[PDB]
């Protein structure tokens, strides 16, 4: 039955609220996502200002 | 992989993918960030829909990271290595674990590895797909939005469950 929700391109939002080592962050994104081809597409922007961390080791988590 | 809802699974392997079984009312997804000789993230995410938007959101602590680490002192490269991604049932949990390895790339030709460990649990009562083994396939790609003067990032990924 879940299933049934991904045939077709499904927005996505993503929220992030970080700590690391007491630089605190937040990150918000936008895109969209098509099971069918397990593809997805997001642009994320920090929104507190600079990334206190590399890019990279938040791909996963978003 | 925040979304792993959007993972391809084959038909001849849909009745293992726990992640869509879960929606509507989602998932509570889990994770420990292990950057070996660094510091640790450890994350907390709803993956639910909210009307027909699928939503994550987050809430992430890192510590224990060295000051002038690859991490803290910003020494990794802006690129991504595929990986699998290992799936497991969690059958007292009515849930899935997943454990995998990240290799970031360090600017001096090095690696810097990043352990995860994560669970899922249905948000949600109603019954979900428990799956055989097997993993997703994911390939990342990061670009920037030349137009776009705020920090951020563009990301393309493929994931694909396969192994069964
Ligand atoms: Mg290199």
């Amino acid at each position: 039955k879940g299933e049934e929700l991904f045939t077709g391109v499904v927005p996505i939002l993503v929220e992030l609220d970080g700590d690391v080592n007491g630089h605190k962050f937040s990150v918000s994104g936008e895109g969209e996502g098509d099971a069918t081809y397990g593809k997805l597409t997001l642009k994320f922007i920090c929104t507190t200002g600079k990334l206190p961390v590399p890019w990279p080791t938040l791909v996963t988590t978003f | 992989s925040g979304v792993q809802c959007f993972s391809r699974y084959p038909d001849h392997m849909k009745q293992h993918d726990f992640f869509k079984s879960a929606m509507p009312e989602g998932y509570v997804q889990e994770r420990t960030i292990s950057f070996k000789d660094d510091g640790n993230y450890k994350t907390r995410a709803e993956v639910k829909f909210e009307g027909d938007t699928l939503v994550n959101r987050i809430e992430l602590k890192g510590i224990d990271f060295k000051e002038d680490g690859n991490i803290l002192g910003h020494k990794l490269e802006y690129n991504y290595n595929s990986h699998n991604v290992y799936i497991t049932a969690d059958k007292q949990k009515n849930g899935i674990k997943a454990n995998f390895k990240i290799r970031h790339n360090i600017e001096d030709g090095s690696v810097q590895l990043a352990d995860h460990y994560q669970q899922n649990t249905p948000i949600g009562d109603g019954p979900v797909l428990l799956p055989d083994n097997h993993y997703l396939s994911t390939q990342s790609a990061l670009s920037k939005d030349p137009n776009e003067k705020r920090d951020h990032m563009v990301l393309l990924e493929f994931v694909t469950a396969a192994g069964i």
